[PDB]
Order: structure tokens, then sequence, then C-alpha cells
């Protein structure tokens, strides 16, 4: 019980010794075709279960279409965590990535 | 798989290892001892292979958990082998170490210094230190010098691992890449070659009798040759301060060798550092008990109307009979005074015992490796053992894991249609009415789903059932229009239960033009032979309709070829 | 050489003054890994409270080894290790398969963790010839079985009477024999010898 | 016998300390028998067995003792026992749940289930629930789920349903807190009846069922919420809880009348009940968020309510409606150009919805909107015309029967004109759900026998 | 040959790190390449 | 299309054994909808339309003290064409045990048919 | 019963429990009760009864 | 979807402690108590545990036969293909043990 605490502190400490700083990011500033699809699907999933929606529905009933709309206006509150092959990662907000 | 039943725990790695007879006995739900499986009223025989502690069977409830044939996961039991048997899977490796042993000083017959040089190298390779393992060989400055050599090689390995850990070259979990794995495998091969290459023991100078085998896992010991018996008694003063050989003798020999040569074995048997700190034991190559798999995995078959016994049971009952029979040999053994018994009956009792052990050991061998069993009653054709079950045809892995039967997907002859879009697929109503996609009910779709439920199972676009917040399903099949209208009006009622409050109902609505399916024509040799098409339901059609612009991709001819639709 | 002995009570405990009872109320900091439902994405603390913490209140919890009375200072651990413990914008990793999040949290629990041997006081609410029934802190059930009451104590029709012939009432002081915890509610087995 | 049996058990218990367990089991089996079998342990011997067990309950708190105990908790129709014997059973249960408060869970479940029995046959069950809820407040948890578990289904016998509510009411009267789960059950069940009645619109059954249930609920409410009870009581709290629950269940779900009346009716008992509940509806109406369908449903409720109620102030009602209409002037100003801008007149469903409700309210309460002078409250003469000629052209987009009736009445009252605007309209001449939603009026007249009579004081029939 | 390699894995006391497509299909883990190349996190206020 | 199926309830019996199952109806209680497809002998009336699940045969089983029913298995509905009673030789005495039922299946030409 | 929706996947104490004075128990009960004002309602009601007893009352 | 979800995909119990998916079972509880999920490998027969401090009530469980156990309560559920269970079962017949490392610990 005392030592699980220790175990957690070690996990959390190392995890904070890998994540690369924002001002030190080095991957593509473009959203990848993969990132786009998953962002849409996942945000669509959250919409289907009553996530607060950041845009006017204007009659839309397809949650994927709602997501697409949100994406278009850059109102999707999701962040992509990109993993380099050593397990360290860069966090990129959906709004900051160039979409095409 | 249900998006409303999330899982928090996640498997992150798998470790391979060996079940000890202690573990098995502890976890076991029942020790099985009766060859007979059923009684005259078709109930499980107690202590038999369908014993209810191993799980629910037919209309009986599991005696271990109490659940029925549907919710009971099954439980394993064990058979007690009255005499140790070689585990057929690891019989070749056992053979290598046995042959390599010195039956006198109980080290490997390879000189200790060399064995230590291998232990050093393999240990370095656990940390991926390939350069260092070659540098280890660069170390040199008769038994006094050797221990200093051993010692300085040892302090090099420690210094190298320490240094490697301090900088960024390894963790305590090791480092394991292909180039490392290649160097490791070579060394172990080289090591084994050198083990078997020695005659006289480099360490005590004696000769051990040579060991020979079968393809059916029996071990013979060839007694000593003339020059060699002479050589052995000359070394007689310094030490002062053919035949079948039982699996129990073999185990005793290896037990001691594994104690003495533990250091090297600690790295030969671990590609990573052994954090667990478990000893490497000889028992790992042997087995005193057999795990009886759950019952649910040992049921009879029906070939149409006739019922056939389970083949794994046929094999296990042969273990059972031999077992009872040996327990009787063992009873008459000490059940007859030596005084009255004879060097004459002593020989015959042994003869009968050897016979029993050999044939039970054969029946066990034949299972996990039928290719090691003696062909039965010349005819019949062998019954598959576990090896053959996993390797039947393309094998379990390829036939039921890398590929599987699917569901919901449909198949039909395709027909051409110039009037659908090049990205659509014309779906016959016969499909459109049977396919399910779940819908969760929300403010934005309550109008739509109300109508679907009202429409019912048989009027498109309708619905076949409703999932409630407590996961339960309600069929719309037997229902009148009024009953459906009722259910449609309670689709969006609040929660009367805190535990399900985060969920909404789901309507299992019929196909819809809004939908996407996956179309497939075999052989699928590139990814364009499996594409996503938008659904277009077409009245009165009995086949799938596909625009010509897609023939190229699918390599489709419209000559009665078929496609699969996946939803 | 073998340690299953890592189920040994590492929360000792004493008595009191100006008094004589034990104090079993304790404050323990915990970490807990919990799910966050999509409906709470704008109210994550609210959601952690309604989903996980609230259901712990006034139930025994195997990990803190007592009854949880309540909680203070809930904090979500940002999955972004680069942010300040300050900010009110945090990251919660979403399941691959589902829309649910899972985050670590820190919170403080107040726990009633009584242990065999302790001295407690109860308010008598029932007296049969078979047991005396008490209520500790006017909340938790206690019970002294007929033969944990000293031998010279007598009964009538009813109500108990002590060593000196005078009836007992209200506050009674007893020692903990066993704590039953598996039933609907906690119940203490107490003794007077 | 008398003393022989005292021995038999006293032996049985000795034998139990030795684990033989046979004697006990013989006894248990004897008590477990059905109320019908003559061979079930008789009163006198049971008197004995009980008083002996109560005297040292600790002798039994063992795995060996479990079966005996289970057999006494499961004693058929114990409430049908005798006085003296009944008393020993009660004392035993009391004693039992004291030490190992583990059997109270089993005892209370059976108790609640007996709530389907008359107003009398449960006294003992409630007496016991009241007692142990107090001494074991932690129990409220699982015993609440019992309230769920044992509710009778709508299909199940009426006597079962009518009983299980009779008991819940009795329970309410000694465990005020538990309240919510109960109210959730009643609400959940009444919605079932309302919904089904609509869809269906055996049936003779649901009528008298749903009738027996509502008439009960409302009479209890006529009592329970009372001015005395509102100042110092839990009538006010009950009212608030009820209102919230009611709105939420009613607030949402689609197209059915048979329960929403409960609120129509309790409301009009006292002026404040009308007031505060009505203000809650106003809070609902004009929240920015709310489903384009929630705001429209409320507005239908709002309009139907004002029209039909009976315990109204003319004036508390009308002024708020006038303010909403001024709310109207703003809507059109911050939106017609939103009208001559890109989109359709559907963008304004919600506007018409509210304007309908207000027009409808004016039809039924017109004769009221003329003050002493003969002038119009809220300048209805000048106001209606302005909307009618606006760019929204309400007359074209609102209902097909209210707009007509408003025309008739408004024209009659020199309040506003319209037959030429109608002519122009049909000359110039997801859309369905809207037409559907605009056709439903949650406070159009009720059906059925008693409730109707009870509502009369609170209702204006068209006549 | 399944049992041979299994035999090799056991005698090495190997850990399957579950990184290959085959291994992940065996254990039911989402594939690496492609989708399995990034994480998703939720931005939460307050 | 025509399909002939052979129903032979001597399939189980161990060679010239006592006969358990006889074509016809027993006196226990059985559906009655059965007589829509089946004549008194337990054989189907010629001409009858028969779709998946319908009875094509009824016999009384002695070991069951019940009247049972062989059902029609194709997912394609058909009509009964010929019902042949295949009696046995070895000189009479033996009662009915073997029957051949010939089904007639309509084939209007369809989309996907080859010419 | 218990699912991933209403139950933590795992719980761990990060320190040894620290005993608290009566004055502290009272200050905590105070605020916890206030902040939380259907199942939770009937529960803080019961907690309110327990804090009453701690202070000696009815 | 197609090689897991739209096919099998059925939660299973693991012991976080020994990493098995074959040695768990539902406890059989006394009437009134609720069933829990326990590991037959990681728990002691009740007798043997007494024979080596006081033992908490939540730490004892029983099977259908009636034997009492101490410990083995470190279980969860993971999502695996069913055929994995079959493979693990066959492997244990051959004396081979798979050990799944589950997180969070
Ligand atoms: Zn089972
Ligand atoms: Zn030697
Ligand atoms: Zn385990």
């Amino acid at each position: 019980p005392e030592d699980f605490q220790q175990h957690e502190q070690i996990r959390r400490k190392t995890l904070k010794e890998k994540a690369i700083p924002k001002d030190q990011r080095a991957t593509t500033p473009y959203m990848t075709k993969y990132e786009r699809a998953r962002i849409l699907g996942t945000r669509a999933l959250q919409i289907s279960m009553n996530a607060p929606v950041f845009v006017d529905l204007e009659g839309e009933t397809d949650p994927l279409r709602i997501a697409m709309k949100e994406l278009a206006e850059k109102k999707i509150p999701l962040v992509i965590r990109r993993y380099l092959p050593d397990g360290s990662f860069e966090d990129w907000s959906v709004e900051e990535l160039i979409v095409d | 798989m249900d998006i409303s039943k999330p899982v928090g725990s996640e498997i992150t790695s798998v470790d391979f290892g060996i079940l000890t007879a202690k573990e098995i006995r502890n976890l076991s739900a029942k020790q099985i001892t009766n060859p007979t499986v059923l009684d005259n009223l078709g109930h499980p025989v107690s202590g038999g292979l369908y014993d209810l502690a191993l799980g629910a069977f037919l209309r009986n409830l599991c005696s271990t958990c109490g659940l029925d044939e549907k919710f009971c996961p099954g439980h394993q039991g064990h058979i007690e082998l009255p005499v140790p048997c070689y585990n057929p899977l690891f019989f070749n490796q056992l053979y290598i170490y046995l042959r390599a042993s010195c039956l006198f000083c109980h080290h490997f017959r390879l000189k200790s210094v060399e064995v230590h040089r291998y232990a050093c190298k393999l240990r370095l390779l656990q940390y991926g230190l390939i350069d260092e393992s070659y540098k280890l060989d660069e170390i040199t400055l008769s038994s006094t010098l050797l221990n200093e050599l051993k010692s300085k090689r040892s302090e090099y390995v420690d210094m190298a691992i320490a240094k490697a850990l301090s900088d960024g070259r390894t963790t305590e979990r090791g480092s394991f890449t292909a180039t490392v794995n290649d160097e490791r495998k070579k060394l172990v091969h080289e090591f084994h070659k050198k083990l078997l290459s020695r005659g006289k023991c480099d360490n005590c100078g004696m000769f051990s009798p040579k060991f020979r085998k079968d393809g059916f896992t029996k071990i013979f010991e060839t007694a000593l040759n003339e020059k060699q018996i002479t050589n052995n008694r000359v070394k007689g003063f310094i030490r002062q301060d053919s035949t079948y050989i039982l699996s129990t003798e073999v185990k005793n020999i290896l037990d001691t060798v594994f104690r003495k040569e533990q250091c090297v074995l600690q790295y030969v048997f671990h590609s990573r550092p052994n954090l667990s700190r478990k000893l490497v034991k000889a028992d790992s190559f042997f087995m005193d008990v057999l795990v009886v798999p759950p019952t649910r995995f040992r049921l009879p078959s029906k070939l149409g109307e006739e019922v056939h016994e389970n083949s794994q049971n046929q094999l296990l009952s042969k273990v059972l009979t031999t077992s009872l029979l040996i327990r009787d040999l063992n009873d008459d053994l000490s059940k007859l005074q030596k005084d009255k018994v004879s060097l004459e009956d002593r020989r015959v009792i042994f003869s009968r015992l050897m016979n029993a052990f050999v044939t039970i050991q054969n029946d066990v061998n034949a299972f996990i490796d039928s290719t090691k069993a003696q062909g039965r009653t010349s005819g019949k054709v062998p019954i598959p053992g576990v090896k053959q079950a996993l390797e039947k045809k393309e094998g379990l892995f390829r036939k039921h894991m890398m590929g599987k039967r699917v569901n919901y997907a449909a198949r039909s002859v395709i027909s051409p249609d110039p009037n659908i879009e090049t990205n659509e697929i014309g779906v016959p109503p016969v499909f459109a009415v049977k396919l399910t996609y779940p819908e969760p009910v929300t403010a934005y779709n309550i109008a739509e789903l109300r109508q679907a439920v009202i429409n019912g199972p048989d009027k498109w676009p309708g619905a076949t059932q409703i999932q409630n917040e407590d996961g339960s399903l309600v069929s719309l099949i037997g229902m009148s229009v009024e009953q459906r209208k009722a259910l449609a009006n309670q689709l969006l009622t609040p929660s009367s239960n805190v535990s399900t409050h985060t969920l909404n109902k789901k309507v299992y609505r019929h196909i819809k033009n809004r939908d996407v399916v996956l179309m497939n024509r075999q052989p699928t040799l590139h990814k364009a032979s499996m594409m996503g098409h938008k659904v277009r339901v077409l009245p009165n059609e009995k086949t799938l309709r596909l625009h010509y612009a897609n023939t190229g991709a699918y390599n489709a001819d419209f000559d009665g070829d078929e496609m699969n639709m996946h939803f | 050489a073998r340690f299953i002995k890592k189920h040994k009570k590492q929360v000792t405990n004493p008595i009191d003054e100006k008094n004589g009872t034990s104090n079993c109320i304790v404050r323990v900091p915990i970490a807990l890994y919990v799910s966050l439902a999509p409906m709470y994405l704008e109210n994550p603390l609210q959601g952690v409270m309604k989903q996980h913490l609230n259901p712990l209140v006034m139930k025994y919890n195997n990990k803190v080894g007592g009854v949880v009375l309540g909680y203070e200072g809930l904090k979500i651990l940002d999955a972004d290790p680069l942010s300040k413990e300050d900010t009110s914008e945090k990251l919660i990793k979403i399941t691959p398969d589902t829309p649910f999040g899972f985050t670590w949290c820190h919170v403080n629990l107040y726990v009633w963790q009584p242990q065999v041997g302790d001295v407690l006081e109860g308010y008598i609410f029932i007296q049969s010839a078979s047991h005396i029934g008490l209520l500790i802190h006017d909340a938790f059930n206690a019970s002294i079985k007929k033969n944990n009451i000293p031998v010279d104590w007598t009964f009538v029709h009813g109500h108990w009477v002590d060593s000196n012939g005078e009836p007992i009432d209200g506050k009674l002081r007893f020692t903990v024999r066993n704590v039953h915890t598996t039933g609907r509610v906690v119940s203490v087995d107490g003794t007077l010898i | 016998s008398a003393a022989m049996y005292s021995r038999f058990v006293k032996s049985a218990l000795d034998d139990l300390d030795k684990n033989d367990s046979t004697q006990i089991g013989i006894i248990a089996n004897q008590v477990a028998l059905p109320s019908k079998n003559p061979e079930r342990i008789n009163d006198k011997n049971l008197n004995i067995l009980l008083d002996i067990l109560s005297s040292n309950i600790n002798r039994i708190e063992s795995s060996r003792g479990t079966f005996l105990i289970q057999s006494i908790i499961n004693f058929e129709k114990w409430w049908e026992l005798p006085p003296h014997t009944l008393s020993k059973y009660i004392y035993f249960i009391k004693i039992l749940c004291s030490s190992i408060p583990k059997w109270w869970q089993d005892v209370s479940m059976i108790l609640v289930s007996c709530f389907i029995l008359p107003i009398k046959q449960t006294v003992c069950h409630h007496d016991m629930l009241k007692y142990f809820l107090r001494m074991i407040p932690s129990s409220m948890g699982f015993i609440d789920t019992y309230l769920a578990k044992f509710f009778p289904n709508k299909n199940d016998t009426r006597r079962k349903l009518v009983n299980y509510t009779s008991n819940l009411l009795k329970l309410r009267g000694y465990c005020s807190e538990l309240g919510f789960q109960i109210w959730s059950l009643l609400i959940e069940k009444i919605i079932s009846i309302d919904v089904e009645l609509q869809n269906e619109l055996g049936i003779k059954e649901l009528s008298t069922k749903l009738d027996s249930i509502l008439t009960l609920v409302s009479t209890h409410v006529e009592e329970q919420v009372t001015p005395e009870s509102l100042e110092s009581g839990e009538g006010v709290g009950v009212f608030n809880t009820l209102t919230t629950l009611f709105k939420t269940h009613v607030l949402p779900t689609y197209y059915t009348r048979s329960i929403q009346y409960i609120m129509f009716h309790v409301s009009q008992q006292q002026l404040e009940l009308m007031d505060s509940f009505l203000v809650t509806l106003i809070d609902i109406s004009f929240a920015v968020n709310e489903a384009a369908e929630k705001k429209i449903k409320s507005l239908q409720y709002l309009g139907s309510y004002i029209a039909r109620a009976k315990k109204l102030s003319r004036t508390q009602i009308i002024f708020v409606a006038s303010y909403l209409t001024s709310w109207l002037n703003r809507y059109v100003i911050e939106r017609e150009e939103e009208v001559d801008q890109r989109g359709g007149m559907e963008r304004f469903k919600h506007f018409y919805a509210a304007f309908q409700a207000l027009c409808y309210i004016f039809c039924f309460r017109h004769n009221i909107f003329r003050d002493t002078d003969g002038n119009w409250e809220c300048e209805l003469d000048k106001f209606f015309q302005r909307m009618v000629i606006s760019k929204f052209n309400p007359l074209k987009f609102c209902n097909e029967n209210v707009m007509l009736m408003f025309a008739r009445i408004a024209q009659q009252e020199s309040v506003a004109y319209c037959f030429s605007i109608i002519e122009n309209n049909n000359n110039e001449r997801t859309r369905q759900q809207f037409i559907d939603l605009q056709s439903y009026f949650p406070y159009d007249p009720l059906f059925l026998k008693n409730y109707k009579i009870l509502m009369k004081e609170y209702y204006i029939e068209w006549s | 040959t399944t049992c041979q390699f299994l035999t090799k894995a056991v005698l090495d006391n190997e850990r399957e790190q579950l990184d290959s497509p085959s291994a992940r299909i065996v254990v039911g883990k989402l594939n690496n390449v492609g989708t399995g190349s990034f994480d998703v996190l939720a931005k939460v206020p307050n | 299309m025509y399909k002939t199926e052979k129903v032979d309830l001597a399939l189980n019996r161990n060679r010239g054994d006592p006969i358990t199952q006889h074509f016809g109806f027993g006196n226990d209680e059985w559906p009655k909808e059965w007589l829509e497809k089946l004549d008194e002998d337990g054989l189907p009336y010629i001409g009858t339309y028969v779709e998946e699940g319908d009875p094509i045969c009824a016999y009384f089983d002695d070991t069951l003290n019940k009247t049972k029913i062989k059902t029609y298995h194709s997912s394609e509905p058909a009509y009964i064409e010929e019902v042949n009673l295949i009696g046995d030789e070895s000189n009479k005495f033996q009662e009915l045990q073997t029957v051949s039922i010939k089904y007639r299946i309509r084939r209007t030409p369809q989309i996907g048919d080859k010419f | 019963t218990a699912t991933t929706l209403n139950t933590p996947v795992v719980i761990h104490a990060t320190q040894l429990p620290q005993h608290v004075s009566t004055d502290e128990v009272l200050q905590f009960l105070e605020s916890f009760i206030d902040e939380k004002e259907t199942n939770l309602s009937s529960s803080i009601s019961q907690l309110k009864r327990i804090q009453r007893d701690f202070k000696g009352l009815p | 979807d197609r090689l897991l979800n739209s096919s099998d995909y059925t939660q299973a119990s693991v012991c976080r402690e020994c990493g098995s998916i074959l040695t768990t079972q539902q406890s059989v509880p006394r009437i009134g108590s609720i069933s829990t999920v326990c590991c037959r490998r990681c728990s002691m027969r009740f007798e043997d545990a007494k024979k080596l401090i006081f033992i908490d009530d939540s730490q004892i469980w029983e099977d259908g036969q009636g034997n009492k156990f101490v410990g083995g309560n470190e279980t969860t559920t993971v999502a695996i293909p069913f055929v994995l269970k079959y493979l693990d079962s066959e492997l244990s017949a051959m004396g081979i043990r798979l050990r799944y490392n589950v997180e969070p610990k």
C-alpha cells in the first residue's frame, strides 16, 4: 500500500520525462488522413451520447455529419497524441493542425 | 462487443512458462480418477471426466460455481500420475542436458571455466550488450589461474552492465532486438555443441556411461567400456574426501546437475534478466500431474443422429486404466514380504512394472504427440492428440484465429446497374430487412426512431428490437401496432436507476441509404477488392446491383460471380 | 522468504483523554483510477463525484479498511504532464473502443476504521435475554451476545440488571470482539469481559 | 408436551453445540411447512421454540443455525398468527436483526411486497420498517432497490398494483426521507398507463386500473399538501420534488395524456401551488439551450394550462403572457431580417408555437381581457394586428384550428382581422414531426369519471 | 510448427511484448500500424 | 424441379426387430393443424402446398407413447407429387415402414438465371 | 451491481491514514454536508444524524 | 469489427496477481450475500491459512462443494477473443502456462 504509492510516483515521473515539449515539436503540422478519420468517428461517438455540441445542427441527424461540421469550424475539443517509436509523444490539438 | 460495456483493465504482455504440480493441485476443482464417464442413467460419474466440479454439463449445474451450461466458464481439474513422466514437448532438451552431464561430479562435463565464459556472454546479451560479449572473450592475463580468470571476467560483466544502465543503453528489463536475439541463439547452439562434444569430464576426469534414446521417449544407459573402466579407477583415489533407465532416475541426475550448474542455466533459460529470481528446476522437463481441461471442452459429438464419444476422453480413460493397474502392482509390491517373495518373483514383478510404465508413458506421449505413440491395433487410424488438434490442416491458428467465420454479412450474385452511383451498392430488401445496425436514441433522432419502431420488423425502414438501459432486449416481432406505438413513446424516458443513468436506449433499426457497407469479391489480392459503398435499397431486387465502374477494382465479370456485403 | 504478510493492518490506533474510548476516525489520502462518462465532459469533477465517490459514502470499503464517511479535495491528474496543477483545462485519455474517459484522481477520505480490541461507547436501543443492542455514534449497529455479558449480571421482564442489582441504560462502554462487515450494514460484536 | 417440547428444543440446541444438527433441522422443517399443512408446528409449541431462541440468540448465530433461522423468516402468513404468539415472533425478529443486522434485508422485502394488501394488513410491516430504518439508516440503500424489484407490472393483477401502492403510501407516512424512490415508482408506473392509453387510442381494465390509481394519488395529495403543511411541513417539499420529477418525465416524452393531469389538478388546490409551479414552466419556456422540441412542448403546456385551470388569478396569468408577447416583439426584431435573410420560416417554429399558445389562451379567457373600462389588457387590439401583419406572417405557419378560432373570436371582439389574410394565404399556396408536435395540446380536455368531478372546480369546459 | 516454437518460447521464459500484428490479433488488441499510432485526450475545463 | 425424399422409419431398428413406429396417428393429444397437410394414414395428401417446417409425415412412436412428425426441410416451398408406399418382400406380414415422397418445385425464370 | 460506470477500477492509499481530532471531524462534516445540499440526499441526512451524536444530542 | 467485434468479443475474468484467465470462478455466497470473482490459484484452503493477526471477513469465499478459501480477490475483466481461452486451456494440458500482465495494477 505504501509501495504502490511509490510505484505510481515512478510511473508518473518517468512519463513526464518522455513527453516532448510543445515548443520542441518536430512532426508534421498537417493533420494526417488517419488522424482526421478517427477524430471524426470518435467525436461522432461522443455526440451520439449527448456530448455538449459546439455548433448549430441545422436539421442534421447524422452524428458523423455533426462532427464534420464541428471540424470545419474548428470546434472539436479533442487532442491527438502522436507516438514516436520510443514511446515518447507530441500532443497536438485538433484546432491547431492544418486540415486537408 | 458493446460500446456501452467498456473495459478498464488491459492486457499488456504475455509471459510463457511451465505449470508446476504444486500450482495445479492447488487450483484444481476436482481430482479425476474414474475411467468411466457416465452411468446407466446418463449422469456424470463422480470423480470421472464429466464430474460436475469441472463445469456444468447438459442440464446439470456446475458444482463449483453453481452456474448453468451457459454462464459457467468451466474449471480445470487434474489427474495424479502415480509415477513421473517426461513431458513429451520438452524431451529433446532434456536429452541434451542429460547427455552433457557427468554422473560423478554432477557438473557438465565441459570444463567449468568455459561454462562460466558462456554464462558471462549470455548474461551480457540479456542487456543487449553485443560489443561487450566479444570483449569478454578478450580476457586473459591450471586451477589457480582459472579462478582469477573467472573472477576478472565476472567483474567485467558487472562493470559493463552497470555502465550500460547508468547511460542510455539498457534497463533492468533488458534490451532485446533481432541482432541481439541472433547472437544469443548462436551462443546457445555453440554452447550445446560444446556440451555434447566432451567424453571424459574436464573437471573430475571420469567417464560417465553414454545415454541413448527412442522416438517414443525411452532412455537407455550403455554401461562402461574397458579402457574407460580402467581410466575410472585410476582416478579412484582422488575421489576420497544397455538398460532402460526410469524417468525417476533421470530426474534425480538432472536435479543435482541443475543445482550445480545453476549459474549458466539461469541465463540459458532466460532471454531477459530474471527479475522474478526463480530457480531453474529440472522438474520443468517432467510432470507428475496432468491438467484435465474444463468439461465444456470435452463433450461428445453428434454425426447426424448417432452420438460419438469425445476422442480426448478416449485417450484420458486409457491413462486412467493404466493408472489403476499400476496402483495394484504397487500394492502387491510391498504387499509381499521379500523373505517369501523371490529374486525369482522380484524379477517378474519388475517385468510387469516396467511393462505398465512403458505403455502408460506411450499413451501419454501419443496424445501431446501421437507421432510418438505406437500404432494401435494395426488399422483404426490414430486418434488425434493435442498436437494434431492444434495442427489439423492449416491449423487452429490460421483457420480460427487469423481468419474466422463472420456474421451479419450477406452474400449474393452480383448484377450490373448503370443507374446507381459509382460509389453505391444496390441492396435487395431481403437483406435490408434482416441487417441490424444499433442506434442510440437521442433528442436529435427521437422522431426517426419512433417511426422505425412503429413500422416494425417488416415494413422498411423499420426496426426489429429495442435495447433498454439495463441491456435487456425487447423483440418487436410478435407485436401489434398499438404495443409498438407504446414502446415508441417510452424511448426517451428519464432514468429510474442511478447505475444506468448514463445510458440511453438503442433501437435496432433496419438498413438505411444513410449507411455504409463493405463489399468484397474473392480472391482479395489488393485493397480495392474490398471497398466501402454507400447503401441504396432497391425494391423488388433479389441480387446485389453494382455499377460497372467498379468491375476493374473487384475484377468482377457478372458471370454469376458472388460478392459479400459486410455491415 | 515468502510474503502474503502484506495484508497486515498498517493503520495502528490508540485511545483518548479526557475520555477512555478509541478514536477510529481517520483521514486517508487516496489515488483512484475511474471512468468518466461522455455526459460529464463539461463537468468532470461533478461526474467523478456522481459516478464513483458518492456511492462509497457510508459503506465499508475493502481498501481503506473501514467505512467511508465522506471526501474532500478531489483533483483530477491531467494526462498532460506539462500543465500547471493550477489550470482548469485538463486532458483525459479516451478508450480506444468506447467514448468513455479514464483518469487518475486524488481525493481525501474520512474513514471509520474500528479494529478488534478497541473500546467504544453505544446507546442502548434493545434488551432481550439473548443480547444487548447498541448504536455507536448514533449510526452503526453493535451487539453484545448473552455470554459476553459477565456471569453475575441478571435479566428480567425485558431489561438487563448488573453486578450490583441496578439496571443499565443509555450509554454503555464495551470492547470490540469482531466486526461483521459483509451484511447489508456494518455490525459490531462487543464484549464486557 | 408443554415441558416435553421445552426439553426437545433445549436438547436440540445442546445437540447443535455438538454439531449433530439433526434435531434442529427436524424442528426447522416442521416450521417451514405451508400455512395449509396440518402438520406444521402449532402455536403453543411455536410459542415455546420462539421464546427459547429469543432468550439467547447467540446460540444460533452459526452456519449450523442458518437453516433454522431461514425457516422462521419464511414462516407463511406470520401476520396471521396469534396475538401472544405474534408478539414472540416480533420480539424474535427484533432480537435477530439487532446483533446480525443481516436478516432485516430479507424481512423488509417480504414486508414491502405485502403493500398490495389492504390499508390494514400491513401495519406490522410498516411498524417494523419504521423501527429499523431509524436504528439502521444505512439500510435505506438496498431496501430502496426492493421498492423497485417488487413493484407489480402493469399486466399483473389490479389487486396487486392497488395494494403495492396502498403500502407505499403507508410507508411514506413514517419514513419521510425515502420518498424519492417511491415517487419515482409511482411516476414510472403512471407514465406506463398514460403512454399505453394513448397508443391504444382489455382496455376496460387499464381504465379502471389507471382510474383507481390516480384517484388515490390525487386525494392523498389533496390532503398531504395543505396550507398548514406548506408553511411548517413537508407538503411544500413534496410539492417541489413532485413538480421537478413530473416535469422531467412529462417534460420529455412523446405524445400521451393521463398523468400530466396530476399536476394540472394538485396545482389548482391553492394559489401558491399554481404560482410556483407556473413560474417553473416559465423558467422552462425560454431557456436558450432547450430542445427545439422541449420549448415547444412547454409552450403547449403553458397555453393549455392557463386556458383550463380554475384556481387562477386573472391577473397573475395575463401580465406574464403580455411580457412574453413583448418577448415576442423582440423575437421578430432580432429575426425577421433573419426573415428576409437566408433560411426558411421554419427557423421560427418556436415563435409560432408560443404565439399559438398565447392566441389559444386568449380564445378561452378572452371575455376576461376586457378591463372595467372596456379596454383591452395588454393592448390586445393594437398588439395582435401588429403580429398578424408582421413579416413572420404567423397566420400562415401556425395550427389549422386555433388560428381559425382566434380569427373568429378576435374579429368578433374588434381585436384583430384576418379572413382576407387567410384568402391571400391559400391563394399563394422533418416538416411533419413539427406539424405533429403542433397538433398536440397536453391540457385539452380529460376523459374520466371521478377525476373529472374533482377537476370541475379547476376547469373551464368549452361550453 | 506451432508446438516447436511454443516449446522455444517456454524454454526461453519469453515475454510476448505484443507488438506484432499477429500477436495483437491473438490477444484481441487494437492493431499498431495506422490508427494505433496516436492517442486521444479530452480537454476538460474547470 | 422435382426432388424425391425417402422416409424410412426402419432406419434405427436392429434388423427384423419389433416395430416401434407406425405411420398414422395415435390417440394421445397432438396439434390438429397437422391434418391440414396429412391424411389419416399419416401420409401427406397429394397436391398439398408445403413450406419449411410443415409436416410431411406422421407416425406413432411406441417408446415415446407420443405421435411424432417428420418435417419439410427445404427453404424453398413445394407441392406433393407422388407418394409411394414401398412395401417389403420376404412374404407380406410386415406393415408399412418405407415411403417415397416426390416434391414439385416451381421455377419461374429469374434475375441471375443463365441462358 | 458493480460496473466500470459506478466503481473505480482500482483504489490505493498513498499514505498511512492520519488520525483526526473531534474538532476536525466536525469541521469536515460541516462543509461536506453543506456542499452536498436522491440517494445522496437521504445519505447526508443520515450523516447529519451521526454528526449530531458526535456532539452529544438526541 | 470483423475478426473480433462482429463475431465473438466476450469479457472474461483475469487474476491480476497470477495473470490467469483459467483459474477464476464466481464465489458461491451464503444467502443474502453477493457473489464475488476469485482466483483458485492465488488463494489458500481455509484450514491451511488459519495454521499460519486476524483474518478479515471479506477475504473468505466458498465454492459450491463447500470448501472455504482465503484470498484471491485481485481479479478484473479484460476483453479477449474466446479462442484465446481454448488455446490457453490446451497449453495447460501440455503443462504450459500463459501469464497475462494486466494494467492498471
Ligand atoms: Zn463452473
Ligand atoms: Zn565430473
Ligand atoms: Zn491468481
